[PDB]
Order: structure tokens, then sequence, then C-alpha cells
RNA sequence: CCCGUCGCUAGUACCGAUUGAAUGGCUUAGUGAGGCCUCAGGAUCUGCUUAGAGAAGGGGGCAACUCCAUCUCAGAGCGGAGAAUUUGGACAAACUUGGUCAUUUAGAGGAACUAAAAGUCGUAACAAGGUUUCCGUAGGUGAACCUGCGGAAGGAUCAUU
RNA sequence: CCGGUUGGCCGGUCGGAUUUCCAACGGGGCCUUUCCUUCUGGCUAACCUUGAGCUUGGCGAACCAGGACUUUUACUUUGAAAAAAUUAGAGUGUUCAAAGCAGGCGUAUUGCUCGAAUAUAUUAGCAUGGAAUAAUAGAAUAGGACGUUUGGUUCUAUUUU
RNA sequence: UAUCUGGUUGAUCCUGCCAGUAGUCAUAUGCUUGUCUCAAAGAUUAAGCCAUGCAUGUCUAAGUAUAAGCAAUUUAUACAGUGAAACUGCGAAUGGCUCAUUAAAUCAGUUAUCGUUUAUUUGAUAGUUCCUUUACUACAUGGUAUAACUGUGGUAAUUCUAGAGCUAAUACAUGCUUAAAAUCUCGACCCUUUGGAAGAGAUGUAUUUAUUAGAUAAAAAAUCAAUGUCUUCGGACUCUUUGAUGAUUCAUAAUAACUUUUCGAAUCGCAUGGCCUUGUGCUGGCGAUGGUUCAUUCAAAUUUCUGCCCUAUCAACUUUCGAUGGUAGGAUAGUGGCCUACCAUGGUUUCAACGGGUAACGGGGAAUAAGGGUUCGAUUCCGGAGAGGGAGCCUGAGAAACG
């Protein structure tokens, strides 16, 4: 079917290569996995080996993580807003990896509470014993704060949804958060 | 050498992650390496910002197999050039010799400055693109 | 093409094996095991061709079965089960001893050893590592995994095995003034001892080597196995001792007992 | 010293006007089977949630009223597996209409060359071959060839202090 | 100066070899202006030592290890890693031979035993010795080599307080 | 085994070819043909076409047996011997054949995977699952089928099978039973600074993502910010941990979550002991099969360097439809224009690119050679490719498979 090899293409000197021999099932290409959100469908596709590869069709919630917090939560993917390979990726709301998306933002907003005692944007002894001692890291940024605020965390993706079936990923933060800031905000 | 983040997505060395709420100097976490068999690893690749994923000192890549000699002929690919190995072909009917040459392009990484006239040594590493294999590990000469 | 080959066509085989060119087609496949099919031995071409105790592979298919041979302590009941270097063959009928070790002329040889002998091996270590759970293990030349080794065992050492449980008696650093055995290429079967070893980063680093009669020799340190100090060796060594005569003085030597 | 035109026989290749049919690699536009991935689809099969209604047997009546019931009617449900069929996609055999090139045939006619041939007309070359020969170039002529211009000696002159 | 091979030597047993020996060929050590680089340790190699002639206290390859500075080739020597069969070739009376890799020897009843060598195999890659022959580089608007200097910028970073 | 000889002339010496001469795991053909050993054999033309038959099946003490099969018992009223069918499991991807395609392709020698898959073999290796965790239950052992079989049939015909009635598993789906400790996280409450807890929850392995460690050339002092189980509360502060490689973000470990939730034995054969408060109590041997992960082995897939016949009456070729590179993604077992999106304008060539031709599979090798060479290699071994031509795929560890 489709094939993985390079011997249909042209030669470094551009000659064109002769037909040595019929495509291999070593060297196949499979179809790609395009996913969608909402409605969680992974199907199974058996590989080489055995060696079940899971490709995500049209899932719905992801892991992610934030990473100056150490932690990370189960929450709902709002809509990809923004693709270094595709403007169609962005349209189509297809979910890859290195696809800058919206998440849902109450899990670190209520882990948030949980750990630090302050809200975000705008009763027991050992909870208060635990809040005092962890102060001075409950100042976390004021981009990250605003879009607490607004209810809807920037995320990457980092995991690849079509190999392995599961879309995990990162909060946007620092330098990178700025970059894709300004990729956004550009008319 | 006048912007880093040119591309669309961020440039960025995978899984070295600069805490924001610290601050420090030395101020973004590099990492680097030595790409072993004694080649040194330049303070341009140290001390710089580039990002060059394809690189034998910040890079993913590793050096591995044939270390070569050449002289660069080009360099109008961008961090790619095509180095020229001369040598004599022996013909034993005749009992002599002759000239050829092969081309090999290579991958050039931003700590290094090549020139056309410049002799460089290219290390083997896994296949880079569809023709490169190699990777420049010390230019020494002009 | 299309998935593993599993026939062995005589003029393939190796040469060590002294198959005779005529007498069929095929050799005897080894089937996969402790050892590299060519440097290996399987039983029915040491049962037959080196032994004789029998005149066909149905013979010793024959003998196999009622569970006679083991190999390093385990029954074994495979035709082309691959016995390899330092491997111990026991035919508890007859109460024999054998060890896999090569004579000079490079090829497996008969070396009958005693029944203390036959209570251990020796194996070349491949590699250190760390499994899961932080456990050591190291690798030796016929790919036994033993667990929790001494820290100060690197890889090309030996080890003594014990083939009753498979546990580390003692082992043999690897320095200069080790008696070592030639196991692949050239020189395979020459006994000398290890006078320095090239450093060589990037591949084959070489070791300079001399046998008993001052000869110098260089091999890579792939075809090298330490087998003790110079003087006393671990095992005992074959007829011969790894000497390597020249042709002018075997003939010589012949020609004294004729 | 047996050949320049013309002539006979045999053979070998070439040019063929010929709008003749047959292959094949590509290529232009239009279709495009099959499986595979996918969007649906839902013949059927099945598992559990109610218990209103319909023949016999215990605890109060030892006389309508409360629990199991052999089984259906089914609605107040949740599923699961799933066949035909079907949407898009990539892969793509093939098909129809051209158009190029690499290959054959027929072919009015030419157009030569070779061999063999007791032919026809002359005598260009070999002797200063009876106008020295040969070269390049141009024109002319039944045929060899002739003539102009420049050259060569392989000339018939190694030569006139 | 010193050992290395072939000799040579009382022909020592009547074609075997103890070297005080002549000779030829082939290496190594040192000096002669001769840098053919050495930053850290154990270990000291030669070694200062040394006992009345086996003693307690000097130079790191003499043995390695650690890092640091490296003009670049062609050529040639040695070696490793190069599949058997086939080629060349050693042993062995297949009855000879082409072959084959067998076989031989005993009290032949308990048996014993030698073998299955070796060489060639380019070009390329790899390790190593040589450094003649061919190339290549270097100090010239010094930006040169040195350096116990006399300093200043600037970067790590240990053990420690 | 470093050799020539006949033919131009009336004769001569040369140039020069023709002719002879010897061989051929070079074929064919003619004539002739007693013996022994040894032996190629539909390559060339047509990788043209095929009547017939065979060439891939398989059982052990050890997966399933109520054959309405055959046997003889005497252990055994659940089975127990031999054994068709059938289910399950493996194998059918090896072997054998041929040489059409193919000219930096295959191939050969030499590298690499620090860039990946690997049934099997061999060696290691899994107290954590009572998923809401006082029973909501089966763990001295849980649920369905369904084949063979029995019976009723269709079609001219096939290794076609339909409806009905049975019944198994090492099939298919489901599910529990074992030590502790230690460490984290929440914390009722005693309390408040010096603060303590009782309790509950979580911690196997696999999946995915983020983060952390995985160090290291050799010695002393200064206020300081908190000091550190005991402190001469200014301590001696050592003894505080760190494997490999030339080289890694490597091996391995840790933290926080994830999972549509992988695996963590409801299996089989012989032997039948040990100790008892004697219950069909507890306990226990040698195997067989399965199983997660690592290593090993048999492999595979890519890959580095160099090396290929004739032709310039082939001098420029590649690049909207990937040509050369960059960045992201996708797909793959994995690397890579392998593919897509965007971007840049590259890449090869007289040292012969690109095209054309090959009556071209490559190599070990063969024949003939004084030395150097020339010609051949379809064909006993190694590698490749193909199964009338193309393309697509299922199953499986492995096929783009042609019995
Ligand atoms: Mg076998
Ligand atoms: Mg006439
Ligand atoms: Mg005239
Ligand atoms: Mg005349
Ligand atoms: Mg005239
Ligand atoms: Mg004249
Ligand atoms: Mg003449
Ligand atoms: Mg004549
Ligand atoms: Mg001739
Ligand atoms: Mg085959
Ligand atoms: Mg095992
Ligand atoms: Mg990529
Ligand atoms: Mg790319
Ligand atoms: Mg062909
Ligand atoms: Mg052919
Ligand atoms: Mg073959
Ligand atoms: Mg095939
Ligand atoms: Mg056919
Ligand atoms: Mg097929
Ligand atoms: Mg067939």
């Amino acid at each position: 079917g489709i094939s993985r090899d390079s011997r249909h293409k042209r030669s470094a000197t551009g000659a064109k290569r002769a037909q040595f021999r019929k495509k291999r099932k070593f060297e196949l290409g499979r179809q790609p996995a395009n996913t969608k959100i909402g409605a969680k469908r992974i199907h199974s596709v058996r590989t080489r080996g055995g060696n079940k590869k899971y490709r995500a069709l049209r899932i719905e919630t992801g892991n992610f993580s934030w990473a100056s917090e150490g932690i990370s939560k189960k929450t709902r993917i709002a809509g990809v807003v923004y693709h270094p390979s595709n403007n169609e990726l962005v349209r189509t709301n297809t979910l890859t990896k290195a696809a800058i998306v919206q998440i849902d933002a109450t899990p670190f907003r209520q882990w948030f509470e949980a750990h630090y005692g302050q809200t975000l944007g705008k009763k027991s002894k050992n909870a208060e014993r635990k809040w005092a001692a962890r102060a001075a890291s409950a100042k976390i940024e004021s981009s990250v704060e605003s879009q607490f605020s607004a209810g809807r965390l920037y995320a990457c993706i980092s995991s690849r949804p079509g190999q392995s079936g599961r879309c995990d990923g990162y909060i946007l933060e620092g330098e990178e958060l700025a970059f894709y800031l300004r990729r956004l905000t550009a008319k | 050498e006048l912007t880093v983040q040119s591309e669309r997505a961020f440039q960025k060395q995978p899984h070295i992650f600069n805490n924001p709420k610290v601050k420090t100097s030395k101020r973004t976490k590099r990492w680097y390496k030595n790409a072993g068999l004694g080649f040194k690893t330049p303070k341009t690749a140290i001390e710089g910002s580039y990002i060059d994923k394809k690189c034998p000192f910040t890079g993913l890549v590793s050096i591995r197999g044939k270390i070569l000699t050449g002289t660069v002929v080009s360099t109008k690919m961008h961090r790619t050039i095509v180095i020229r190995r001369a040598y004599l072909h022996y013909i034993p009917k005749y009992n002599r010799y002759e000239k050829r040459h092969k081309n090999v392009p290579v991958h050039v990484s931003p700590a290094f400055r090549v020139q056309v006239g410049d002799i460089v040594t290219v290390g083997q590493c896994r296949p880079i693109s569809k023709t490169v294999r190699f990777n420049v590990v010390k230019v020494s000469a002009a | 093409a299309r998935g593993p080959k599993k026939h062995l066509k005589r003029l393939a085989a190796p040469h060590h094996w002294l198959l005779d060119k005529l007498s069929g087609c095929y050799a005897p496949r080894p089937s996969a095991g402790p050892h590299k099919l060519r440097e290996s031995l399987p039983l029915i071409v040491f049962l037959r061709n080196r032994l004789k105790y029998a005149l066909n592979g149905r013979e010793v298919k024959a003998i196999l079965m009622q569970r006679h041979v083991k190999v390093d302590g385990k029954v074994r009941t495979d035709t082309t089960y691959p016995a390899g270097f330092m491997d111990v063959i026991t035919l508890d009928a007859t109460n024999e001893n054998f060890r896999l070790v090569y004579d000079v002329k490079g090829r497996f040889a008969v070396h009958r050893i005693t029944d203390e002998e036959a209570s251990y091996k020796l194996g070349k270590v491949k590699k250190v590592q760390l499994g899961k759970k932080g456990v050591p293990y190291v690798v030796t030349h016929d790919g036994r995994t033993i667990r929790y080794p001494d820290p100060n065992i690197k890889v090309n050492d030996t080890v003594k095995i014990d083939l009753a449980s498979g546990k580390i008696t003692d082992f043999i650093k690897f320095d200069a003034g080790k008696l070592v055995y030639v196991t692949g290429g050239r020189n395979l079967g020459r006994i000398g001892t290890i006078v320095h070893k090239e450093r060589h980063d990037g591949g084959f680093d070489l070791v300079h080597i001399k046998d008993s009669l001052d000869n110098t020799f260089v091999t890579r340190l792939n075809n090298v196995f330490v087998i003790g100090e110079q003087g006393k060796p671990y095992i005992s060594l074959p007829k011969g001792k790894g000497i390597k005569l020249s042709i002018a003085e075997e003939r010589d030597r012949r020609r004294a007992q004729q």
C-alpha cells in the first residue's frame, strides 16, 4: 500500500531508478489517525512482532502536567488554537503532537486551593500549618494566573495520539508561552 | 545568529526544563556533551544559544563509525555542506593509478563556521536526511 | 528470504567439525542455544564423528533419549544442541567427563577430564549491567546470567561457575601476566601469557601474547579468554598445551614416533 | 599492362511516394475493479432492571388479601457482540480517446556496390604513354576525361662563381 | 660498546656438535651543537645505594593509570580480521590412477594409536615499523617562539570555615 | 610447458593479412564402440503452454475421547489400555526450481544500530489483583458454547455446505485465595510553638507524559540565613551514595498522574511420602505446558567505505506531480522527503553525470596463458529476485506468500 522505502525516489544525481523489487511488507506505511475531540474512540493496530499500537480517533480528555508545580491532572480539552505544521489542523480541530490547545483548568485551581490556600485570578489547624510552611511559593506568574481567571489554560501536546492513543501534554509557561502568545495574538 | 526563534514552532532542547520559579545567574540550562574520540567540544556550542537538534555536541546525535576528511566545495545549503574526498585508484594491468573523487554531503553545526576551501573532519552518525550520514566534528584549516 | 533458515548444506558447515564432503547434502544445523552456530559443536557430530559411539544420527537419537549424555549437568536430549567452548559433557555409562577445549590445530578436542573437574566451568564475562530493581548481573560467554556478582568483576574477566548451582566460586581479573586461551581467529587454540593490551578507542582492542617457547603473536580482544595466572591454569589443558609447532618440527616429531 | 560509360546473370545493403495493418515503453484527457483505513448502518443473537395479567404446593383465614412459579404478553431501561449495505480517503490493477518514440511487413520506382561475365565505344594512366603526372577548387563534356587558377616531385632537371 | 643468524673451530659418536677464536650479513645502546614534546600519582627501573663483601631514607613508563598538546598525505614492511568447495601442496599402496580423508599396530580375547597439515586470496578498510623517494604546511604591513617575568580582564570549581 | 610454418615475385628482402597448428567442466553433429571407476544432463530458442499422479504435515507418561471403534479385565461406578474423527497447539515463510527483471541496483570485502523488530533455544526473573478492598462471592476450583457425532436435506458439478438435536479444553470469555515492615499523603483531636499524634489512604509490573538523580583533577579561612538526633549547642564533621562507554537525555532508581486498564498459572503426567489434637486435616518430590521482563541464540531491516561491461552518431541532467536542504507533524518496528504543511534554492557532471545498449542476476570460481594478460561464470556453495502479467491483502514471530 503506502510504502516507506527510498527505492521509488530519484537518486541524488537525479536519475530515475528501475523497479528492483515489489513492495515489501517490512517497509509499509499506514493512513493517519486525524484525532478529533469528543466521545473517546480508540482502535487497535496490530504491528510488527505482535506489539499493539493504539490509534486514538476522537479523544476527549487528557493528562496534563504542570511542570513548575510538579503535578499532573486529568483535564478536558476545549480545542486546538495553534499548530506549527498546518492551519487546517487548527481549523478542523485535529490533535497531534505539538498542538497548542485550551484545557479546562478547574482541577489545577482545585489543587492550588487545596495545596496553598490562595485563589487564582480576580479551616483546620493542620491545613493552616501546611499552607504556612509552603509560603513564598504561591506566586506563580502573571500570564498563567490571568488564564486561571479566564478558566482556560494554554497547553502543548507532548504525546503522539495516533501511536499511543493518549493525548498528554504540559501547560505552557515562560518564554514558550510568550512565543506562542505572540503567535496567537498576531493578526 | 540574528534570531534563534525563526520557525513557527518553539525551538528548544527536549527535556531541558528551566524552572520559572527560581532566579539565578547562568541564564538557561543548556545541555551539551562531549562527542568522544578526542574531539574537543567547541566553546561556541557550550556558550551559544542555537538549538540545532542534529548537532554532535548539543543535539541528539552520536558519532560512531568512520571518521573522514575532505575539503569544502559548497556551503549553499542551510546547515549543510558538501565536501570532496580525493583518492587515487589503482589499475593493476597498466600498473599505475588514476585520480578519482567522491562528494559527501555532511551536516555542519552552528558552532562551526566553514567556508569553501577549508579542510574538515567528519564523523559518521545515523541517517540525518536522504543523503546526509556524516557530521562535522572539527574544522582545522582555512 | 521470508524468514529464518532451517537447513545447512554440507560445504557450508564450519570446517572444524571435519565432516567429509561426500556422504550427504546436508550437515546438522545447530539449533538455537547458548553458543553461536559457527563456534559450536552439536551433540550429533560429537557423539558420532568424534567419539564413534554411534554410526548413524538415528543411533545418536537412541543414545540421547535414554538420558545418558548430559551437558553442563542438564540432560539435553536434543540432537543439534550447540555444545560450545568450556562445556562439560557427562556420559554416566562409562562415567566419562569431557570438556570442549580446542587443540592447537583449531578443532575441538576429546579432552577427558576427571570427576572433580566436571563440577565447574569457566566463563568470560561479556557485559555487566544493572537489571530491574537495581540488581546487577553478569553475562558469560555462553549466555548465562548470574545475579548479584562481585563489584570488582568488570568485562573480559573469567568467573568460575559452579554447575550444580549457578553461583560464582572465584574469578580471574585481566592484566599482564595472565594465562589466556585464544578462541577465535587465526591463532585459535594457542595458550600464552598476556604482555600488554592496546587501548584503540573506537574499535578492536588488540592484545599481545607470548607462549612458552617465547613466540609472540597478537589477537583481537574478542578472541581472548583468560584462564589463570602463569604456571597454573584453572582447568586442565589438552595434549600439546597450545604450543603451535611448525610443520617442519611437526614432521620431525612424527618421524620420532613412527 | 583486361575496365570509364552502355549491356547480361546472381547476391547484398540503402532511399523509398506510398495517407496499409501489426507490437511495445512512455505520455494527454476521461473513467476506474478490488482489498485496506474510515463515516455511518443495524438482519440477528444475547445478558441483566420491573412484575400488571393468566392451571397445582406452605406462614394467618385451616373462606378475595402477602414471598418462590413452571412461561409468555410487553412496556417505565442499560448494554454488549454484530451481518448485508453505505460515506470519504490513500494504494491502485485495468479501460477508452489521443499523441510521441523503439520495433516489422507491403511497396510504382529508383539508386548504387560486389562477383561472374570470350559483349559495345574509345584509349585516360604506366615510356617524355605520345598534351609530364598528381593535389585542391570551379566550370564543361557520350565515356574515359578536358580546361582555368594556385600548389607538389612522388619529374623527364640534385648542375652555369 | 653489546649481544643476533650463517658460518668457522679439537672433524669430539667414525653423516652427531661442548663456542677462548678468526669471517660475512643483519640489529641495538651511548657520545659527538643532535628536542627524536611531557602536566598528576602510586610504584620505584636503571637506581643514591652496600651490609667486611643481599643494605633504611636519588631521575615516572622502567610498570601502568589519569588528563593536556598533535602539520597533512602517497609509498613500503609486519600482523590482525578475510566461508567451504575449487587452485598449489603435506601425509596415506583407493590393487594402480582420477579420487577420497582416510588409516595404521598388537597376544586380533579386556585393545592401543597417528591424522584430517600448510600456502595463496588482489583493490578497499584496520593495527604497526621504516622514513629514502614524490608531495603538503610553517616566522616577512611578525599577529613569531619563548618567560623563573611584572601584571590586569574573564570563566569554572573542589576540599574546606 | 619463452617454438612457429604455407601463400603476393622472373627471383629478393619487408609490411601485412589469409591459411595451417594446440587446448576448451564450449556446445552440437557424423562415423565407430569390448571392460572398471566416476559423472553433467530442456541454460541458450519460448520467465512459451500444460493432460495425469505425487511433492506438508504432525502424538508424548504428560491439552480435550461415552467412536453406538478394537482389545483384554480383574488397579479403579467418574475416567484410566490401544486408537479414527474433530477441536486445540505448532509447522506450512525452511527446502526445491529458475535467471525474466536489474548497470551504484544486486553483489563482494569492510563497518554501524548510541537507529530498530525478533517465534524458538539457553540463563535469569513476578508474596502487592479480595478494585469502594466486614462476604457484594467460587477458590477444596466459576460461565458459555461449539466441532467431531446423531438425524433431516439442497445442487449437474467443487476439499460446497444449510436447518435441527448433543457435549469437552492448556479453545473462548470470567475471576479470587499468602509475610511483613518501611516510606509518603491527608489528618480527628490533644494544642499552640519545641509541638505531638491515634486513624485512614497509597506504594507489584506493563502503558503514556511531565519532572528529578545518575556526581567526581588536588587544600584553608569570613561575617552571615536557618544551627543538626547528643553536644564543651562556636563540635572532630569526616564515616554521609553513585555502574558502564571513546561518547548519550544510557542502564537503573525516584516523584506526580494516566490506561481505553497488559501480565501477575481455574492447566496436565508419574511418584506417592512427612507430621499430627485423626479430619479424607495440614504438608511435600521429579517433571510437562504456559507466562511478564531482561539477557542470549537463530535471525531480520536499514546502513559506512571502496570496487562493475560497451557507447559522446548520448553534454548537460534533476526541480508545478520531492528534485537538494531546514522546521514541525504524520506514518513506521525504528532512522530518514518515507509522506504532508510552510520555507530556502539547491543537488550531479569531461575524474564522463544523464541517456542508450547488453544475445547482463552478482560473487566464490572456469578455460587458456614464460611473465603480463584475454575470454567466460544460466549451472553442485553464498547473496538476490520471481512464480502467466500487474496491483492489493489476510493470518502469523516472520510473507506483500502464489502447491
Ligand atoms: Mg536443527
Ligand atoms: Mg578494349
Ligand atoms: Mg592526361
Ligand atoms: Mg594515352
Ligand atoms: Mg599524357
Ligand atoms: Mg608521366
Ligand atoms: Mg603486388
Ligand atoms: Mg609468379
Ligand atoms: Mg588462425
Ligand atoms: Mg528458499
Ligand atoms: Mg527459559
Ligand atoms: Mg522527523
Ligand atoms: Mg524534514
Ligand atoms: Mg537477462
Ligand atoms: Mg538466459
Ligand atoms: Mg542459489
Ligand atoms: Mg518471493
Ligand atoms: Mg509458465
Ligand atoms: Mg503473489
Ligand atoms: Mg506450483
